[PDB]
RNA sequence: ACUCUGGUUUCUCUUCAGAUCGCAUAAAUCUUUCGCACUAAAGAUUUCCGUGGAGAGGAACAACUCUGAGU
């Protein structure tokens, strides 16, 4: 934001740059995928 | 700041889901003038920090190298730069005229 | 498979021009003096924080300076003080300004200043005396001219026909000093996840005029970057088993081609 | 009074081993002898005008720089570099007259206390035990016996040998300036050679240190190769026959248990090897005190712990998921026998020191019954006399080490603990918890 | 001492006991000569005593040297950590009247010559803290009156013994205010499980004859 | 011998055969400024001579700089010797001993160690930065050591790919660099025979990054190979120096035709290089094959797919080939050990060439008396044992041979500093591997083993039972002075001996390091800077002694002086109450101490010439010019001892009996000094009167030496004493904008900026400054951090300047921990140092007198 | 200057892989450390995100540019 909102652009809800957060949440999903899979396998066994 | 400095000399020789960080976690609270106001990079007057608006960077730059060119450039070089700036400003003005509220 | 790419230099020049907003146009690592990964590791191992750098919990237990019992070594009546020994001094020379340098990485010293002169006017010749360059103030056992040295007609300059510069010469010389994704001309495709578009933004120093919250955001981003780079272990050898290939090999799965929005809606419905 | 030659021979100013000169007025080591050396400057500065070359053993007056020739100074050199003639070495053990130090402190050579640098009493006890052993001490009292043996270029183990010999010559010096010897150089060599094991600050096990020291002396005295017969092996090493009998798992049927007896794997084997010391295992503490009037302290005879090596006694040995029955039979008795009584044992939670008292005689022990009949004929002598007894006192953590040494020539027994030398009665030695023992075969 | 116990490495400083309660400039400064002298004095004293009769351990003893290198003379006596600083030695400042400081003067001339800064030994502070802990745990079903009486007796003994040293010792004052807050807390929790925010102090400090607990105070309490 | 060695173009037997012939050996030191490409050049040579060793596409492989600290820092720290066999232009293989020295100024001492055992110097100069501080210092040191000098103008590609200069402007930049080097040489050398110019072949143009190494002869030979009919030597003569080419007449003339044609260098050398580089970097995919075909270079498809930098390196390796220009430059101009032996003996050997053994060594014959001379001490990987590295000047060293090693104090009259040692092994020292050999003939470098015990810094290896008149070589005279003083102690005193051992080892590893113990039992290390001491302490902590070590903050070693004569004639008697000596002290004239230090005057000269010099240059009286006794504490010491005793009052013959004792006392007193036990500098001591006892036993020895020191101290104290701070010279290579900011930094550290001239042909400026050494700690870090890393500075010792305050001012009050103001800084610098040394609290003017 | 291999693309299997296996970066468990552990460090293991190398198999269209060899 503080790089996007320099010059003519001021504070506002118009800044779209979602690479960083999308990366972070995908990296979290990578870590938590095996845990949820193991939980589902335990909960759906037999 | 001097009391911060002398203090520095002495010191060396003697739940809650918090979404936003606390301001006490800040660093770079210096007392040395050489470290508080750090001389930014002027990449020969032609390099700019990423992300920031190019026009803002051009306006707020130190303008040292502009003086250096206006002192060293020959008359022909001055004419060349003036013509290039004329064309670039013409294109920028055309873009601004196209992009109006 | 879209795994390897090779580009011609004009394409890479156009790409570098189109991505100039996301690059700081630095031509050296001298900008990262006492502010790079090794400097951060040295700061962390010494339980000290660089002003622009992050702050960590102590690597080892630290004994209060009021616990030492005034030895002859640390007698303050003998110590001459001229300037306060800053944290930067100790990080720059960890083995000189620290009494217990442990797990400290020696920071890379000065690199030669890249003096690459960036060209602004395309009409100018590629090899041109830019005004940035300081003009050189002009002012030999030469052989006598009367001697009979003759050059055969077969002899001429090695590339006399070759022009000194071409329209896309300054572009290549600029590409020499481009950031890493643009220094190359051939490379290996990366995941969209694996490309941090803004990693170099917080790897550099915070801009001088910024509020307190964004400075702390920069510091914490640096902290997590350092933690990732330090807790990193090389990947362990596997047997290369692919889950989706196994899924396709069974009867329960079938392949097709679908719009991303359609599969998003279908995944939402299946999760519900 | 200030001439202490027990430490490193380096210049106090320049840290240089080259041309180290000891100043005989203040005892400080400086460098050089010429006009612009530290020793010359010190001589003209502090007015000390007498110096001794630490390597040439020659005295000089530096401001005029001329040699000093006087026999009255000879004793000083003898303190710096003690030299034992062969007749002196032979007559060493037959010495009854007390020796006077420079100060009025009579002492018996060999019976000399070792300074306790922080917590190194275990090392002092072990070194005193290895000293007072006639053959090993005689071997190390002559520098020529080990100086000429070859060493590898990047070898540090030999620092253990020479310094140890040096230590001996300091201990058995008939004329010494003080009645005590600093083991600092020897302990520094031990720390350097052991790779930060057996430190001077933190005390270690006497048995472990003795084992490591004997092994290191044996290895270092083998020049650029494994000399099968060193002085350490010639003196302390003996040959013992291990009868290892593998055992079936106890959780098996009796029929399968006897069927495994025909496997030819669970029978006695021939793993005869060489023992440098005998590890005697005390029986466990009796827990509840006996109803008799006797003390709560258990008492076990020496022959009872010396029963695992009789030949028929079968002590169980159980590693992970395997059982054994290690029968032991001595085949060659070394001239000097080493017993390493096992006191400290690690239980499930801490380390317990066994308080069992070993009832042993100190003048006659016959081991003829622990040797095979074909072996008994080889050794004419099996009567052992206890000569050294390392005893550990106190808790396993904050323990202290003392030693009972038998001074030959006389018959007196002396207890040494650091700088404390007491005259112990011969009867009282058996009462203390013996840890390590050195016996002479005669 | 060095003839009998040589120290080529100047290792005599590694185990030297010093009074960590005082600040670094107030403790003993481990000069080489001072450390050697202290070790020599202790060694001579130990040699004067046969070991079987009694033993004088170095770890349980403390030797403090005052010389041209050390201005402070420290000693622990009867629970009091005393530090004498001579007037003509490292004072260079006007002095006011502080409770924890004793103004020592020569009898024959009635001239102030040294200041004896007093403190409470950390051993005594630990004994007081343990006494408070024992009072708290041994409370159980006992009446609040007896708990407050025990706390009052402990406080009276501590203050009547360490009168000036309590004022001098800031760590002790913090310990007393913490223990007082604990005692009141105990009473409060007894009154009710829920934490009584802004509980009235009047119930605690009111004398027993008037119905209160009769609790003495050593902290700053604003009614 | 026979052992495993890496694959190389030549054969080890050929390398051993070249060693026997001393006419085909070149002892070369590659010196220069920091990061000017010396190590990369050596790496290029190694790649040329080792097919299996290849430089990484991304990381510039460094065959030298093998230390872990060198790899991490990226800065060369220790000299690396490399012995190779390099082909010449004609194809004749020469044996090359190259001592890659560090470029950093703090490690200049290392270069000195590489200059004693070398006959030639190759100075590497950046084509962009040009001549820097270390280049000037190394030029002065090399031409003062009587060494042949050649220049390699490295990183010419920066003129093409960084500055993008026009080819004529690049030629102008190179010519300016050459002219500046020539001016420096002429300024530091009276003789004008060694003019450096690429026409003579003294200058080679190189780019070690892209392996572009060529001289005029080599590139003319390239022309000869592509066009056979041309003779390369005459063409190379015509290629440089504003000589234009006429293609109508095919002739070279000093007159420029068409008024637009470029020089021969620009037309034939620079322009083709620009075209090659521009085609590779700009027109690779579209127009690289045509230019590659025109040059005869054929590249595979996999080779053409490389990135631009590897492709440039490959193309220029294929074009220029081997570094034959460097070999020419070092063969034609750098003497062989046979040729260059005589200057080396005349300069370094103490006995001189006139001695019989000097004449023996002048021949450099393998079958002579052994006179090896080692100046380096290389530690093994384990760090326990050291190998003494040096050249063999005469005879032949054999493995397993008894040897007499002479130390720095060995003399004929006093031979005690000599030890008989058995050489263990001999290695020819390549960078990352060592070739074990049975013997090494004269004129070659060798790593002697087993002789490290009796030597700390410098050795003189000779053979025992012979050379009874053999003397030592002069100890290494160092470019700078070690000033930065740090106290070192162990964390746990129980492991004090280990650190002590470590100290010895570092004393062997660093030629200029000085480790001692002061009166207070404080271990003292002297270094040349903060990076130097950082490397020293890293070695002391990790390589030699693995113990934790506490390091005090860095302080400088001050000097002592006087500013005006003694108030009264001071005097002292011996403890015998006889032999009264009466002296006064006065300051020396301006520059006299500099003359003494720089060997402009020597006490070894006869009385006539010394008196004439002191009478003409400084206008001394004839009696005053002939009565001079000694120069300061050491040889050529900054102080002067004179006797003004008229012969009528004092017998000169009697005074000469105690002359040696008085001179010894003078030297000791000047070495120690009474203010804070520091060197007395720039003080003239005059012996006004001297009573001498007639009997020999009541004088001499311990009577007159302490008396002389006492009277020297009294004369120094009564004269107004002052302290000298060491002032460093700092050169900052900073961008044009940052220059102002630089001043700001030097504003806070008492820094005086002398000049801020720009770099011709470069967009940077060289800000020169004179900063106090005591204030220089962290100045480099402060400057680089304040300017975002764009400004870099190198500080080297320059001179001694009087501290503003007055040391003998008891009225000054100094708080224990406060930066004192200037007007009494000396008062702070005297007492605190007095506390660090362990002396008394303060010194009184009448302390050494006799009345009190 | 004339002949003969080695082709490229894609799918799958197996194995090695301390290589920045990855110019990116997660999760869990245990131990340790001082606080009193999302807001914390250290050590270790493991699982996921997905690679490189080699080999084998399948099928798609190219067959002598290059690497060379045989001349
Ligand atoms: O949380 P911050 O980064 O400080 O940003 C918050 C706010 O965020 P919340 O809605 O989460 O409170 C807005 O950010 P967005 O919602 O747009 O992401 C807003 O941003 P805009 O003004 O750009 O719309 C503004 O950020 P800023 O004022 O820094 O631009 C504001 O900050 P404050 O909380 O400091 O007012």
């Amino acid at each position: 934001y503080y790089r996007f909102n320099t010059g003519p652009v001021g504070k506002g809800p118009g800044c779209g740059f979602w690479a960083a957060g999308w990366r972070v949440w995908l990296f979290f999903m990578r870590g938590i995928t095996p845990l949820l899979e193991r939980w589902l396998g335990n909960l759906l066994a037999r | 700041d001097k009391s911060k400095e002398l203090h520095a000399i002495k010191e060396r020789y003697l739940r809650k889901f918090v979404f936003e960080w606390d301001a006490s976690e800040d660093t770079s609270i210096d007392y040395n003038p050489l470290y508080k106001e750090r001389h930014q990079v002027q990449l020969l007057g032609r390099g700019f920090i990423a992300g920031i608006d190019l026009k803002q960077q051009k306006r707020e730059q130190s303008r040292f190298y502009g003086d250096l060119m206006e002192k060293r450039r020959t008359l022909e070089e001055k004419e060349q730069e003036e013509a290039r700036l004329r064309k670039l400003r013409k294109k920028e003005a055309k873009q601004r005229w196209d992009d109006r509220h | 498979t879209y795994q390897r790419w090779q580009f011609t230099l004009p394409m890479m020049s156009t790409l570098y021009r189109l991505a100039n907003q996301l690059l700081t146009d630095l031509v050296d690592d001298n900008y990262f003096y006492l502010f790079d990964l090794k400097a951060f590791f040295t700061s962390k191992a010494l339980n000290m924080a660089i002003p622009g750098g992050p702050k960590f919990e102590p690597l080892v237990r630290d004994i209060n300076l009021q616990d030492e019992d005034w030895n002859e070594f640390n007698d303050i009546n003998k110590i001459i003080i001229r300037q306060p020994i800053r944290t930067e001094y100790k990080i720059a020379f960890p083995y000189l300004y620290n009494n217990l340098p442990h797990h400290v990485h020696l920071t890379w010293y000065h690199t030669p200043n890249v003096v690459f002169i960036k060209t602004e006017d395309p009409d100018l010749p590629a090899f041109y005396f830019d005004p940035l360059i300081n003009p050189i103030s002009h002012r030999e056992p030469l052989p006598d001219d009367d001697e009979e040295f003759e050059l055969p007609e077969f002899v001429e300059p090695f590339l006399k026909d070759t022009p000194l510069y071409t329209d896309n010469t300054a572009n290549g010389i600029a590409l020499l000093w481009a950031p890493r994704p643009f220094n190359l001309r051939s490379g290996r495709t990366r995941r969209a996840l694996d490309i941090p578009l803004v990693k170099n933004w917080y790897r550099e120093h915070c801009p001088a005029g910024q509020p307190v919250k964004v400075r702390v955001s920069y510091q914490k981003l640096l902290k997590y970057y350092v933690l990732n780079a330090l807790k990193h272990r090389p990947p362990k050898a596997q047997k290369k088993r692919y889950l989706f290939r196994s899924f396709k090999a069974t009867k329960f799965f079938q392949s097709t081609k679908l719009d991303w929005v359609e599969v998003g809606l279908q995944v939402c419905r299946q999760g519900y | 009074s200030v001439l202490d030659f027990d430490f490193e021979k380096l210049c106090s100013i320049s840290l240089s081993h080259i041309n180290a000169y000891a100043c005989l007025v203040c005892g400080k080591y400086f460098q050089g002898r010429g006009l612009k050396s530290h020793a010359y400057i010190h001589s003209v500065q502090f007015s000390h005008h007498v110096f001794l070359n630490l390597h040439t053993l020659k005295f000089y007056c530096l401001p005029d720089n001329y040699e000093i020739i006087d026999s009255s100074l000879e004793d000083i050199t003898y303190v710096l570099k003690p030299t034992f003639t062969k007749q002196q070495i032979a007559n060493l053990d037959k010495q009854a007259k007390l020796s006077r130090a420079y100060d009025g402190t009579t002492y018996l050579p060999g019976i000399v206390g070792l300074n306790n640098i922080k917590a190194n009493d275990y090392a002092n006890a072990v070194l005193q035990a290895l000293s007072n052993v006639p053959p090993l001490r005689n071997y190390f009292l002559e520098e020529d016996n080990y100086k000429n043996i070859k060493r590898p270029p990047g070898d540090i183990m030999f620092l253990l040998v020479q310094r140890f010999g040096e230590l001996m010559r300091k201990l058995w010096n008939p004329r010494n300036f003080k009645a005590h010897v600093s083991p600092h150089e020897m302990l520094q060599a031990v720390v350097l050679c052991s790779k930060k094991t057996f430190q001077i600050t933190k005390q270690g096990d006497g048995v472990d240190f003795l084992s490591w020291f004997l092994n290191a002396l044996h290895s270092a005295l083998g020049g650029t190769k494994k000399k099968k017969k060193t002085i350490v092996t010639d003196v302390f090493q003996g040959s013992m026959r291990i009868f290892t009998k593998k055992l079936p798992h106890p959780d098996l049927p009796a029929e399968e248990k006897e069927q495994l007896l025909h496997n030819d794997e669970y029978q006695e084997t021939m793993v005869e090897s060489t023992f440098m010391y005998l590890t005697l295992d005390l029986p466990t503490a009796p827990l509840y005190k006996d109803e008799k009037e006797q003390l709560i302290i258990p008492q076990v005879p020496l022959f009872n712990i010396l029963a695992k090596f009789n030949g028929i006694t079968e002590k169980e040995y159980k590693t992970y998921k395997e059982n054994f029955l290690k029968r032991f039979q001595l085949t060659k008795l070394p001239p000097y026998l080493i017993f390493c009584i096992k006191r400290f044992t690690k239980n499930n939670f801490f380390v317990e020191k066994n308080p069992t008292i070993v009832n042993f005689p100190i003048t006659n022990v016959d081991l003829r019954e622990y040797l095979s009949e074909e072996v008994q004929a080889v050794h004419k002598n099996t009567t052992y006399d206890l000569i050294a007894n390392i005893v550990h006192d106190g808790k396993p953590s904050e323990g202290s080490y003392r030693i009972h040494v038998l001074h030959h020539g006389t018959g007196k027994w002396y207890e040494l603990q650091d700088l404390q030398v007491t005259d112990i009665l011969p009867q009282m030695i058996t009462l203390s918890e013996a840890y390590i023992q050195i016996w002479k075969r005669r | 001492y060095l003839t009998e116990h040589p120290d080529p490495n100047n290792e005599n400083i590694v185990g030297y006991n010093n009074k960590k309660c005082w600040p670094r400039d107030a403790r003993m400064r481990l000069m080489k000569h001072d450390v050697n002298l202290g070790r020599a004095v202790f060694w001579d004293i130990k040699n004067r005593l046969p070991r079987s009769v009694t033993t004088v351990q170095w770890e349980n003893s403390f030797v403090s040297v005052y010389s041209k290198d050390n201005p402070n003379l420290l000693f622990n006596m009867c629970g009091f950590e005393c530090r004498i600083l001579p007037k003509c030695r490292t004072s260079y400042e006007e002095f006011t009247h502080k409770d924890g400081v004793w103004n020592l003067q020569n009898e024959v001339t009635k001239e102030r010559t040294a200041q004896c800064f007093l403190r409470v030994d950390d051993e005594s502070m630990q004994r007081f803290h343990n006494r408070v802990r024992q009072i708290l745990m041994a409370s159980g079903s006992t009446t609040f009156t007896k708990i407050v009486n025990k706390w009052n007796t402990a406080l009276i003994g501590l203050m009547t013994y360490f009168r000036e040293a309590v004022v001098n010792t800031q760590e002790l004052l913090d310990l007393l205010v913490k223990c007082e807050n604990k005692i009141q807390t105990r009473i409060k929790i007894g009154l009710n499980s829920k934490m009584p925010s802004r509980f009235p102090p009047v119930v605690f400090y009111t004398p027993k004859e008037l119905g209160g607990l009769g609790m003495l105070s050593m902290g700053h309490v604003l009614i | 011998m026979e052992q495993t060695l890496p694959v190389t173009v030549y054969e080890m037997d050929f390398l051993a055969d070249l060693m026997d012939n001393s006419e085909l050996i070149r002892n070369v030191t590659l010196c220069g400024h920091l990061h000017h490409g010396k190590t990369c050049f050596v790496d290029c040579l190694i790649e040329q001579t080792h097919p299996e060793i290849r430089k990484r596409y991304d990381q510039d492989l460094c065959y030298t700089d093998i230390l872990f600290t060198e790899q991490e820092r990226g800065v060369g720290i220790k000299s690396t010797p490399v012995t190779v066999v390099l082909p010449d232009t004609k194809g004749k293989s020469y044996l090359f001993n190259i001592m890659d020295t560090p470029g950093h100024v703090n490690f200049s001492d290392e270069v000195t160690a590489g200059l004693r055992i070398s006959d030639g110097v190759v100075l590497f100069i950046d084509a962009a930065e040009g001549v820097m501080l270390n280049t000037e210092r190394l030029i002065k040191h090399a031409v003062q050591e009587r060494l042949a000098v050649t220049v390699c103008i490295n990183k010419i590609d920066r003129l093409i790919l960084e500055l993008k200069l026009p080819p004529t402007d690049a030629y102008y930049k190179l010519r300016h660099i050459v002219d500046e080097v020539n001016g420096l040489i002429s300024m530091y050398s009276t003789d004008e025979n060694l003019i450096l110019s690429p026409l003579l072949g003294n200058v080679c143009f190189s780019s070690s990054q892209y392996s572009i190494c060529f001289t005029l002869g080599s590139f003319a030979k390239i022309y000869a190979d592509t066009f056979g009919d041309i003779n390369y030597q005459e063409f190379a003569k015509r290629l440089w120096g504003d000589i234009y080419f006429n293609p109508k007449t095919r002739k070279f003339t000093k007159k420029a035709p068409t008024s637009s044609s470029q020089r021969s260098f620009v037309e034939f050398i620079l322009e083709p290089l620009y075209k090659i580089l521009a085609q590779v970097v700009g027109d690779v995919d579209t127009s690289l094959p045509r230019t590659l075909d025109e040059l005869g270079i054929h590249l595979t498809k996999e080779e053409l797919k490389l990135n631009i930098r590897p492709l440039l390196r490959l193309v220029c390796k294929k074009f220029f080939g081997e570094f034959t220009g460097f070999v020419d430059m070092c063969v034609q101009h750098i003497p062989s050990p046979k040729v260059g032996a005589k200057p080396k003996i005349e300069h370094t050997y103490t006995g001189g060439v006139d001695s019989d053994l000097g004449e023996a060594m002048s021949d450099c014959d393998p079958d002579g008396p052994l006179m090896c001379h080692t100046t380096k001490m290389y530690s093994t990987d384990d760090g326990v044992q050291f190998h003494a590295f040096g050249r063999v000047l005469s005879g032949t060293i054999h493995a397993g041979q008894p040897v007499k090693v002479l130390g720095e104090n060995y003399t004929l009259e006093d031979e005690e500093d000599s030890q008989i040692c058995t050489v263990g092994r001999l290695w020819i020292s390549v960078a990352r591997y060592h070739i074990e050999v049975n013997r090494v003939p004269a004129g070659n470098w060798v790593l002697i083993e087993g002789v490290d015990q009796p030597i700390v810094k410098t050795a003189t290896i000779t053979e025992p039972r012979g050379n009874e008149e053999a003397q030592i070589f002069r100890p290494l005279k160092f470019n700078t002075t070690s000033v930065i003083k740090i106290a070192v102690e162990p964390v746990n005193p129980s492991e004090l001996p280990k650190m002590l051992d470590g100290l010895r080892k570092v004393n062997k590893s660093y030629p200029s390091l000085t480790t001692k113990v002061e009166e207070s039992g404080e271990h003292v290390i002297l270094g040349t800077g903060e990076l130097y001491l950082d490397c020293v302490m890293h070695d002391l902590r990790k390589m030699y002694s693995e113990i934790d070590i506490k390091v005090a903050d860095p302080v400088v070693t001050f000097c002592e002086t006087v500013v005006e004569t003694s108030s009264l004639k001071c005097f002292a008697e011996t403890p015998n109450k006889k032999n009264k000596i009466t002296m006064i002290a006065e300051p020396l004239e301006k520059g006299l101490a500099e003359d003494i230090e720089n060997e402009v005057v020597q006490i070894t000269w006869n009385r006539k010439k010394l008196g004439e010099f002191f009478q003409t240059k400084y206008d001394w009286d004839l009696l005053a010019a002939r009565s001079i006794w000694a120069f300061g504490p050491d040889a050529t010491g900054p102080n002067i001892l004179v006797d003004d005793t008229l012969p009528s009052e004092v017998d000169k013959a009697l005074l000469g009996s105690v002359k040696d004792s008085i001179v010894q006392g003078f030297q000791w007193g000047t070495r120690e000094g009474p203010l804070c036990d520091e060197l007395i500098r720039n003080v003239k001591f005059k012996i006004l009167d001297a009573v001498v006892a007639q009997e020999p036993l009541h004088r001499g020895g311990g009577q007159i030496i302490p008396t002389a020191r006492r009277v020297v101290y009294s004369a120094f104290l009564m004269a107004t004493p002052r302290l000298m701070e060491p002032y460093y010279f700092v050169e900052v290579q900073a961008p044009a904008d940052c220059v102002s900011a630089v001043y700001t930094v030097l504003a806070r550290r008492r820094g005086h900026v002398t000049q801020d001239a720009p770099i011709p042909g470069s967009p940077l400026y060289t800000i020169k400054a004179f900063i106090p050494a005591i204030d220089s700690f962290g100045f480099e870090t402060d400057l680089r951090t304040h300017t975002q890393g764009q400004a870099f500075s190198l500080s080297v010792f320059h001179h001694w300047q009087i501290v503003p305050g007055d040391p003998l001012d008891k009225s000054i009050v100094i708080r224990p921990l406060e930066p004192q103001p200037a007007p009494h800084l000396a008062r702070e610098f005297m007492i605190k140092t007095r506390r660090r040394k362990g002396l008394s609290e303060d010194v009184s003017i009448s302390k050494f007198f006799d009345d009190p």
